């Protein structure tokens, strides 16, 4: 029972840390992915635009 | 926010490039040249574009009064020689792209076509002139040379008194201005179309497409 209570507490704390790390990774990956999407390619020259208007 | 120097638009299967520097008579700077050079490479790869049409938004006032050499002069006075060499690498590279372009390019020389403007049309087999056309190469008065491949085109396209490049030398060394019909008869313009008929012509160019299994090239 002592091993059960101490393993459960460790699991809970280790699960919070893993989620925090995973979320930060996902957030960084989303920023990178979005930056690639916003990167201008040469094909974009063939898309008509009316930026000024 | 500011109006783009060159405007690109779709005309059915034709892609219209319009010079948009009216206050400068559509003078060509490094920005304009680079934009046109990059967009033409994309149109060459595209399989939905059959031809390109190079016109101005200032017609009949001017098509292109020439490369922007006044800015290149300030660079020389400021020793910004890298900037000057960029201006000529872009312009001359665009003149080489137009000359070797595999799809039909149709230039509407509806107005003053002097200097860089000549480079935009002289290298296209479809260079249309109008009553408002004013072809000239006024470089001898500014201290420069006949650029934009005019020393390779004029000696090969002029029609009269050009057996030994005599007429080509006359236009390049004297800076004589040729107007409308005379430009067509000398070989400076491949076709002569009234300015009023340019709108209709543009629409027809966008509507024509290669038949059956023939590419636009």
């Amino acid at each position: 029972l002592i091993e059960a209570f101490r393993k459960e507490e460790a699991r809970l704390l280790h699960k919070h840390e893993y989620l925090q790390k995973r979320t930060k990774e996902l957030e960084k990956a989303k920023e990178l992915e979005l930056e690639k999407l916003n990167k201008e390619k040469s094909s974009d020259l063939t898309i008509m635009t009316l930026d000024k208007m | 926010t500011d109006a783009p120097p060159v405007l690109f638009t779709v005309q059915d299967t034709a892609r219209v490039i319009t010079l948009n520097r009216p206050k400068k008579l559509n003078a060509l700077n490094a920005e304009m040249s680079e934009s046109m050079f990059k967009t033409l490479n994309e149109y060459a790869k595209s399989d939905t574009t059959n031809l390109v049409i190079l016109k101005s938004s200032n017609r009949p006032r001017s098509f292109c009064a020439g490369g922007d050499v006044a800015t290149v002069a300030i660079f020389n006075f400021n020793k910004e020689f890298a900037k000057s060499i960029k201006f000529f690498t872009d312009e001359y590279s665009l003149n080489f792209q137009i000359a070797t372009y595999l799809k039909p390019i149709v230039t509407f020389m509806d107005g003053i076509t002097m200097g860089g403007g000549v480079g935009l049309s002289i290298h296209t087999p479809f260079r249309i002139a109008t009553e408002n056309t004013k072809w000239a190469m006024p470089e001898m008065d500014i201290g420069f040379f006949p650029d934009v491949g005019s020393t390779f085109a004029l000696p090969r396209i002029v029609t009269l008194a050009n057996s030994n490049s005599q007429m080509a030398l006359y236009l390049c060394l004297t800076g004589e201005v040729v107007t409308g019909a005379d430009a067509y008869m000398l070989g400076l313009a491949s076709h002569y179309v009234s300015s009023e008929n340019l709108d209709a012509l543009q629409k027809r160019l966008g509507e024509i497409s290669p038949p059956f299994n023939n590419d636009p090239q």
